[PDB]
């Protein structure tokens, strides 16, 4: 009853937040108790609900078996079958946790319309969570494009100076591309008469028809996760989007493409994936190398982190397309690890510095460790986590993905090791500059990190380290599920 | 000497020659804690450590190959 | 600019030219008794052109003069530690004094 | 007694890091020194049991990776080789900690310096105690993180903030290759455990073995500051003197050699790598000894001294004499740590706090204790017979001729030049600072005194170990037939017999004869005939001096031609790709095309009966034309858009 | 609120330019040389290693079938 509880609760919650606020429009001036203290009584309801959704998945977690093969909790709601397996459990779990942190990140840095902002965040979180627990290509697409409606309006209403430029980019790049995925989903519905996962996993298609389907789906994936040369939308969006939007966008939305490879490519187009795997490596490795050199010559603060997320999402794609359990498990752990470190960086860069000094030019800031020591501590730690330090969860993902590539292709997959060096250059050059030399002359001394901003960083750091030190909390769940995607015949 | 603004800058390490008024009071309060931790390390260390050259005798290994031969 | 002999502006330029003329020779020769000779030799070379009122020969000698200081320049000049370029430069610079400005973030 | 030896510095590092504000400054330095002291004692207890009573320890904490066949555990074994690395690291680091209490007494940030300094010690202990190659990598990375903080400790100094980044990034280049090597270990063998991997060395292919160890070699070049990646070594002087007294003696610098020694079971069956290791050492020893003779900074000279002395450990590896290199590593951790501390006391003693050796002179009478420590260290560094340097340095050079190969012979002269150069710049450093006419202002000398007892205690302890320690520890490592199977020496590579028997008498004294003769000849020229050493006369000797003084121009070639070029590639992608073609084939390009086409279309919508009449009549031609001509009309229709 | 960042006029022109380089980009014969290298030389450059060696590298436990060390020493004399 997971999905039935999940959708109904939020739909009930949305109506509750709609009723309480919009009842006072009327003809009367807004002298109301609810809007007192920046709608504090309507933000708290929204923050409670995002916490509750985490409790819904936990109720179905304790029943989850880590040893049974296939989809579990199979339920039919809205004439759609919903199931949870090893991979879908951790991505749903990660998605819901980023719910409260997205709301709490913009708790006191909006000019108004907090009720609209809260409902928009929850709808993005639930639709993302529901996307991992569907059981057909059509339903995968519906929850893969429904997020555009709140995401397009969230960026435009609550954006930066260039929000108009970015609002188009997120709407059109993710629609002019995902449509090319609608063609391939439709072809399955014509020649097989169903888009159900289990039905289409067992059907082999001709050598040509797999290529036509692979291209149509890889186009909608190579755009959703920014892969060169169609990566030119995320940096603009990340610069302009609000802190809640940036946290969800690089935290969950870009991981849908990694999960999209698991559902839409590996099982049902298994043969053609082996044919495309050398091509993916050339595209991915050049994405890793270019997106790390491009980051060196950047200036904008939030754009710098935006290109950093691209590099660590190229490592995921390199690992997932490896045909071994080592590559696949590490690619999934890295997505989980990158689901906390990347949102954390946007809190430091675009959620603490920007919320005080209101600028995003790297030339102003330097030597912030002189009067902001606590900010530097989390700046250095989240910088070393983002670079692949062994005690972090990024390293476990980055080691296994690099090792997984070498097993598949020892020659070109060796270039995947460039992420070890390149991630250190552009990242520390930001951390070295932000915490080096005399305190900048352009910045007045202000408040240090507050309790709210400390809380987010501490609860985005701990999961990263826990996975890094002891990733068997994650590997054990995935080991059965990840072993199904592998395609090989040994004689 | 000079003024270094230690009034609001409160890092975990103090900074700029910082020494609290009750530094003697907390000094032993850490020695008591630290000494207990080392005792824990010696109790944990000896209980769990082992010699990897003595777990399996030579006779047992000399037959493992005959099984795998 | 226009080298005007005996002017104050030319006095400073010779003052700068002589200041670098001894420092550069000081770096190559680290024994004082040998360094004293070199300063006298250069001082015995700033007297040959001391009485010259012809601008035409002044530029050519001034062009040569910089070339000599540029040729014999020491790749590793001696710098005082706390002066810029030394070893203690900007070491533990005292923090800038400015009142904190609280903000509601 | 194992778990106490490893994690005690970590506990001390955290206490000052977070509780440091609550426990003052002076009470925070001594607790950190207390935590290290526990580890020093525990190491000797292990050393007694491991080397002498042949007992090994292993504490397996919990599993780390369990992805199919690849299993990696958070385990820390302590075997003979591991303890032989704990003796240099843990003992010196305590002395560096003991030295830093009175060296950093005036620094405003003392609760933070000892937090990273001990964290460095723990990061090294994990490196030399992991029982699988991945745990080694956890320690290996955290030398760089600890060094990056310590080298850029004074973060308000521009030359020191940039120097930390240079030391962090070049090591990551080494760590980039180490990761790649670790992957090929999982590919070929299926695990990264020392036991599993080393047991297969004789059954694995040479090419697969060569590929892994070439990656280890590139990783080691960064850490041991060998040729091609040695720019960071001299740039690391921007940190405090205790940092240089610890990094360059029994720490980050030596960590390259330990990795290659640990891989002896794999390194043996690839002769090609052992050739590359040998040749890197000879060039690095030759080049560093030449650069050190014309440098004019007290810490640069000693820093270049380590690179030459680390290179001596590399050539000892290249002849498959791993026992010699390990023994010389332990010795060098004492007569090179002592040099930095004593040099760090010369700079402290003078009230102008100069570091250029050209502003010193005639200090022998004023600070005779600091001179005596340097002089004993310098003779040991020069391998004078009877001292620790003789029992370790000479035998490595003895065996360069002792292999009797072409490559072995060439490196012998490179060693022999550096063996003499070591005797030449050592005299230069002491003469320029203790036997020369005064250069500093006379006001300094009437205040030029010695330091307190805390700063003196470590130097005396290291002074004794710089005389006797090499003799006492020789037979453990360099003995004939001593059981040291932790380091594998293939039976065809045992050339220790020929080295100690077939060398003529001349070779056994030649480094000393040129060392003693060359030093005295230079000593006379410096004193009575100093007119020769003004190199500004002979343009050939001025260009030569300005060449080695700039360190073979490698700093200029790295900065101006690789980093400057490397950054420009990132600029080209940013301009011609990211903001270039992908913007023409994107929002900016498509706005032009849409504006062009939509401009043509809006002209067509205009109320006119004649206009709409012609198009209706025109469309009747579609019915008339044979439908094979649709593509032409489509081509024509696009033409009219223009 | 209190304008804690002392905005520099020339910094803004710098950031404004660095965010609008694509407007002034012109596809000359030099931008065409860099586009070709980065998009058709290198991708095809790794397009041959990724296929000339794909399925040609059986490295898992590749055993040794060849002696390493010389057996008979011939002096140069
Ligand atoms: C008051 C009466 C309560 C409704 C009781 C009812 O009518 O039951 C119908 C259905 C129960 O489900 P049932 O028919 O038993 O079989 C499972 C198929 N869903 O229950 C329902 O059909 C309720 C479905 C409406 C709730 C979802 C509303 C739209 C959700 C849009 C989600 C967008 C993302 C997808
Ligand atoms: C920031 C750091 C990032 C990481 C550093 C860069 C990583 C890439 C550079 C190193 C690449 C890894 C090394 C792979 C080449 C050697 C692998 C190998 O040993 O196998 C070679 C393979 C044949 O196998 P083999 O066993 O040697 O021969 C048996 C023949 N019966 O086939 C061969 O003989 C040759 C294999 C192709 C040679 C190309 C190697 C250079 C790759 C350069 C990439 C393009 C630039
Ligand atoms: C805030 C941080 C939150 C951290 C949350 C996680 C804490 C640990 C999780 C619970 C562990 C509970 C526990 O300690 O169980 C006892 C366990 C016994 O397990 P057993 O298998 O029998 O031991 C043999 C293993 N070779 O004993 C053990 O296995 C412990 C073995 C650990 C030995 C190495 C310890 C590393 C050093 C840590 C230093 C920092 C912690 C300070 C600890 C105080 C004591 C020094
Ligand atoms: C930054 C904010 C602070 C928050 C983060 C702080 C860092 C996190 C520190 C703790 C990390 C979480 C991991 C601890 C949970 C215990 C993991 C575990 O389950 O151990 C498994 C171990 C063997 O597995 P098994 O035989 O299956 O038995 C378990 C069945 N339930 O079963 C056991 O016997 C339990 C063994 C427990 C061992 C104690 C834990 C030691 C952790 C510290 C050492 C970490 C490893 C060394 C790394 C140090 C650097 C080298
Ligand atoms: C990275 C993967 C390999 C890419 C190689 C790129 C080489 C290259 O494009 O060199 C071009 C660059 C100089 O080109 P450019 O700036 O246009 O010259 C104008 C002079 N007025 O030259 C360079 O920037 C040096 C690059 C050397 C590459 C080795
Ligand atoms: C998970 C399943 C969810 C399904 C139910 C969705 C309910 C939508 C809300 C209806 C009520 C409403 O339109 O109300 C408007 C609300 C609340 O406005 P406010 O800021 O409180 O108004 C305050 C006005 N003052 C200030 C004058 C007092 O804002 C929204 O529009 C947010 C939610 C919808 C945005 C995007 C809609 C497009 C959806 C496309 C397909 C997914
Ligand atoms: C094996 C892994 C072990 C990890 C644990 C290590 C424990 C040490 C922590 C001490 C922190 C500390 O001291 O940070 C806090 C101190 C406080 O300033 P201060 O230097 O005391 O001077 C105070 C005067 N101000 C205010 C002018 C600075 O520094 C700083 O804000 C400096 C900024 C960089 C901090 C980098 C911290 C990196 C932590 C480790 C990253 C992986
Ligand atoms: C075996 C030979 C070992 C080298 C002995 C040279 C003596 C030395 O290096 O010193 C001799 C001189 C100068 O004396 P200095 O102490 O270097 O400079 C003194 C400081 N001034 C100049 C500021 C006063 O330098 C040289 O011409 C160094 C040449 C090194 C390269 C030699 C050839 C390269 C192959
Ligand atoms: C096959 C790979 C598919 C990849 C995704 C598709 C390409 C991305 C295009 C995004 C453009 C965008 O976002 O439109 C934004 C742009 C311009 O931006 P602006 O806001 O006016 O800023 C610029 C402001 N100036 C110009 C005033 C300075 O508007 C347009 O030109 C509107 C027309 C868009 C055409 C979309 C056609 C899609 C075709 C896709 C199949 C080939
Ligand atoms: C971020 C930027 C994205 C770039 C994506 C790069 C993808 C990889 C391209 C590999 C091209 C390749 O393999 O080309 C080579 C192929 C194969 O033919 P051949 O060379 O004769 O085969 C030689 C066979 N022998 C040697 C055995 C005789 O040629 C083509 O038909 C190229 C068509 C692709 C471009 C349209
Ligand atoms: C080691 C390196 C070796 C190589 C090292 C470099 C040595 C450089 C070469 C040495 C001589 C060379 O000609 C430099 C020159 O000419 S500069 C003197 C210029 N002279 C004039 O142009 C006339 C005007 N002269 C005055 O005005 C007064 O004489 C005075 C300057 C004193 C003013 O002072 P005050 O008002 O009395």
């Amino acid at each position: 009853m997971l999905v039935q509880n999940l959708i109904i609760f939020n739909i009930i919650g949305i109506v509750l937040l709609v009723l309480l606020n919009n009842n006072n429009n009327g003809i009367l001036n807004k002298k109301s108790l609810l809007t007192i203290k920046n709608e504090l009584k309507l933000k708290q309801i929204g923050l409670i609900i995002s916490i509750i959704n985490i409790l819904i998945i936990i109720e179905n977690w304790i029943g989850f078996n880590s040893n049974y093969y296939g989809f579990q909790n199979i339920e039919r709601f809205l004439n759609i079958y919903w199931g949870i397996d090893g991979i879908s459990l951790l991505l749903v779990l990660l998605t819901l946790i980023l719910g409260p942190i997205a709301i709490l990140s913009n708790w006191k840095n909006l000019k108004g319309y907090y009720t609209y902002y809260v409902i928009s965040i929850n709808m993005l979180v639930i639709l993302m969570a529901l996307n991992f627990i569907c059981l057909d290509l059509v339903s995968f697409y519906i929850l893969f494009e429904s997020t555009l409606a709140p995401l397009f309006l969230l960026i435009g209403i609550y954006g930066a100076n260039n929000k108009n430029k970015a609002a188009y980019y997120v709407l059109i790049y993710t629609l002019a591309s995902s449509l090319f995925m609608l063609l391939s989903i439709v072809i399955y519905y014509i020649i097989i008469n169903s888009t159900d996962y289990i039905y289409i996993n067992n059907i082999i298609l001709s050598i040509n028809l797999q290529s036509l389907l692979f291209i149509g789906i890889i186009i909608g994936i190579a755009v959703k996760t920014p892969l060169m040369p169609v990566h030119t939308w995320l940096p603009t969006v990340h610069s302009e989007s609000p802190l809640g939007g940036s946290i969800l966008l690089a935290g969950v939305i870009l991981k849908l493409a990694i999960y999209g490879v698991i559902r839409l490519l590996l099982p049902n187009l298994s043969e053609i994936s082996m044919m495309f795997t050398p091509i993916i490596y050339i595209i991915s490795i050049l994405t890793l190398i270019y997106s790390s050199l491009i980051t060196l010559k950047q200036t904008d603060l939030k754009v710098i982190i935006a290109y950093s997320s691209i590099s660590h999402l190229a490592v995921c794609m390199i690992g997932i397309f490896a045909n071994n359990l080592i590559g696949i498990n590490g690619s999934l752990i890295l997505c989980l690890a990158h689901g906390f470190v990347s949102p954390a960086l946007f809190i430091l860069v675009g959620g603490i510095l920007y919320d005080r000094y209101h600028n995003r030019l790297i030339n102003y800031y330097q030597g912030l460790s002189t009067f902001m020591p606590i900010f530097s501590i989390y700046l250095v730690v989240f910088s070393f986590c983002n670079t692949g330090t062994p005690l972090s969860g990024n390293f476990v993902g980055e080691f296994l993905s690099i090792t997984g590539a070498v097993i598949r292709h020892p020659i070109i997959g060796s270039l995947t090791a460039a992420s070890v060096l390149l991630s250190a250059c552009y990242q520390m050059k930001l951390t070295n500059r932000l915490t080096g030399s005399v305190f900048s002359q352009y910045l007045h001394i202000t408040n240090d990190v507050t309790n709210r901003e400390i809380f987010l960083l501490n609860w985005l750091l701990i999961p990263t380290i826990i996975i890094g030190i002891y990733p068997s909390f994650v590997t054990n769940i995935l080991n059965l599920a990840s072993s199904t995607l592998i395609y090989s015949v040994l004689i | 000497h000079h003024i270094h603004t230690p009034s609001y800058i409160k890092p975990p390490t103090g900074g700029w020659n910082f020494t609290p008024a009750n530094w003697k009071q907390n000094t032993v309060l850490v020695l008591v804690g630290f000494t207990a931790c080392c005792v824990g390390l010696y109790k944990l260390g000896e209980a769990g450590s082992y010699n990897p050259k003595l777990k399996y005798k030579e006779e047992e290994l000399s037959r493992w190959n005959q099984s795998a031969k | 600019k226009a080298v005007v002999p005996f002017s104050e502006a030319n006095k400073k330029y010779v003052s700068s030219l002589y200041r670098k003329s001894l420092r550069t020779a000081h770096d190559w020769i680290n024994k004082t008794e040998f360094y004293r000779v070199k300063a006298s030799e250069i001082r015995s070379r700033f007297d040959a052109n001391k009485h010259i009122n012809d601008p035409n020969e002044l530029k050519v000698i001034f062009k040569e003069t910089e070339a000599l200081l540029e040729d014999y320049a020491h790749p590793d000049p001696i710098i005082p530690p706390c002066r810029p370029g030394g070893s203690k430069f900007e070491r533990n610079i005292p923090p800038r004094v400015e009142a904190r400005i609280p903000i509601d973030v | 007694m194992i778990l106490l030896c490893i994690f005690t510095p970590f506990l001390g590092s955290l206490i000052s890091g977070f509780f440091g504000r609550y426990i003052g400054v002076n009470s925070s330095k001594w607790i950190v020194c207390l935590s290290i002291f526990v580890s020093v004692v525990s190491t000797y207890i292990l050393f007694i049991d491991v080397i002498f009573n042949e007992i090994e320890y292993t504490y397996n904490i919990m599993n780390w990776l369990n992805v199919e066949y690849l299993v990696v555990d958070w385990s820390f074994t302590i075997d003979k080789l591991s303890v032989s690395m704990l003796v240099p690291v843990v003992t010196v680091s305590f002395l560096v900690h003991l030295y830093s209490v009175s060296y950093m007494s005036h620094d405003p940030h003392q609760q933070r310096f000892f937090s990273y300094l001990s964290m460095f010690t723990f990061a090294m202990i994990v490196l030399v105690t992991g029982d699988n190659y991945l745990i080694l990598f956890v320690g290996w990375e955290f030398i760089g993180v600890a060094s990056y903080l310590l080298i850029s400790f004074w973060f308000t100094r521009f030359n020191a903030v940039k120097s930390g980044l240079s030391a962090l990034l070049i090591n990551r280049f080494g760590d980039a290759l180490l990761v790649l090597g670790l992957s090929y270990l999982v590919l070929v063998t299926g695990s990264v455990n020392y036991n599993t991997v080393f047991a297969l060395g004789s059954y694995l292919d040479v090419n697969m073995i060569t590929v892994i160890l070439i990656c280890f070699l590139v990783a080691s070049m960064a850490k041991s500051a060998q040729l091609g990646l040695h720019s960071w070594l001299l740039l690391a002087m921007e940190g405090p003197t205790p940092v240089s007294s610890l990094l360059h003696a029994a720490c980050l610098v030596i960590a390259g050699v330990f990795l290659l020694m640990r891989s002896s079971p794999l390194l043996e069956y690839t002769p090609i790598v052992l050739l590359l290791i040998l040749w890197l050492g000879g060039l690095s020893t030759l080049i560093s000894g030449l650069i050190a003779m014309v440098s004019n900074d007290i810490k640069k000279i000693i820093a270049l001294s380590t690179m030459s002395q680390v290179g001596i450990m590399m050539i000892a590896i290249g002849v498959s004499c791993y026992n010699l290199a390990l023994f010389h590593l332990i010795c060098h951790s004492f007569f090179k740590a002592l040099l930095f501390m004593s040099a760090g006391s010369v700079i402290h003693s003078i009230i102008s706090e100069y570091q250029d050796i050209r502003m010193y002179g005639g200090f022998r009478q004023f600070i005779p204790l600091a001179y005596t420590c340097i002089f004993i260290a310098s003779l040991s560094l020069m391998a004078i017979p009877g001292l620790t340097g003789f029992y370790s340095k000479d035998i490595i050079i003895e065996s360069m001729y002792g292999e009797y190969t072409f490559s072995g012979f060439i490196i012998y002269w490179f060693a022999l030049i550096s063996a003499t150069c070591t005797s030449l710049y050592s005299i230069r450093l002491i003469y320029y600072t203790f036997l020369n006419n005064p250069n500093s202002p006379k006001y300094i000398y009437i205040n030029l005194k010695e330091n307190d007892i805390v700063l003196i205690t470590p130097m005396i302890i290291l002074t004794i170990l710089s005389i006797f320690g090499g003799y006492l520890l020789r037979d453990i490592y360099l003995g004939m037939g001593s059981p040291f199977n932790e380091l594998f020496i293939h039976p065809n590579n045992l050339s220790l017999i020929e080295t100690e028997f077939s060398l003529p008498s001349i070779l056994k004294v030649l480094p000393l004869i040129t060392g003693l003769g060359g030093g005295l000849i230079l000593l006379l020229i410096y004193e009575f005939n100093y007119s020769l050493f003004l190199v500004y006369n002979n343009k050939n000797l001025s260009k030569l001096y300005s060449f080695f003084n700039q360190k073979i121009m490698f700093d200029q070639l790295l900065n101006n031609l690789i980093l400057r070029s490397g950054l420009n590639i990132g600029w080209l992608l940013n301009v011609h790709i990211d903001r270039g073609i992908l913007q023409l084939f994107g929002p900016l390009g498509l706005w032009k095309l849409s504006t062009f086409i939509s401009s043509k279309l809006n002209k067509l919508v205009f109320l006119n009966i004649g206009f709409i009449l012609e198009i209706i009549v025109l469309s009747w031609l579609l019915i008339v034309f044979k439908v094979s001509l649709l593509k032409y009309i489509l081509l024509l229709i696009i033409f009219i858009i223009l | 609120g209190p304008h804690l960042l002392r905005e520099d006029a020339s910094f803004q022109r710098y950031g404004q330019l660095r965010d609008n380089l694509a407007t002034y980009w012109k596809f000359n014969r030099k931008a065409a040389r860099n586009v070709f290298i980065f998009l058709v030389a290198v991708p095809a450059g790794l397009g041959y290693l990724a296929y000339n060696y794909e399925g040609k590298t059986p490295f898992v436990g590749k055993r040794r079938t060849e002696p390493i060390f010389e057996q008979d020493y011939v002096p140069r004399k």
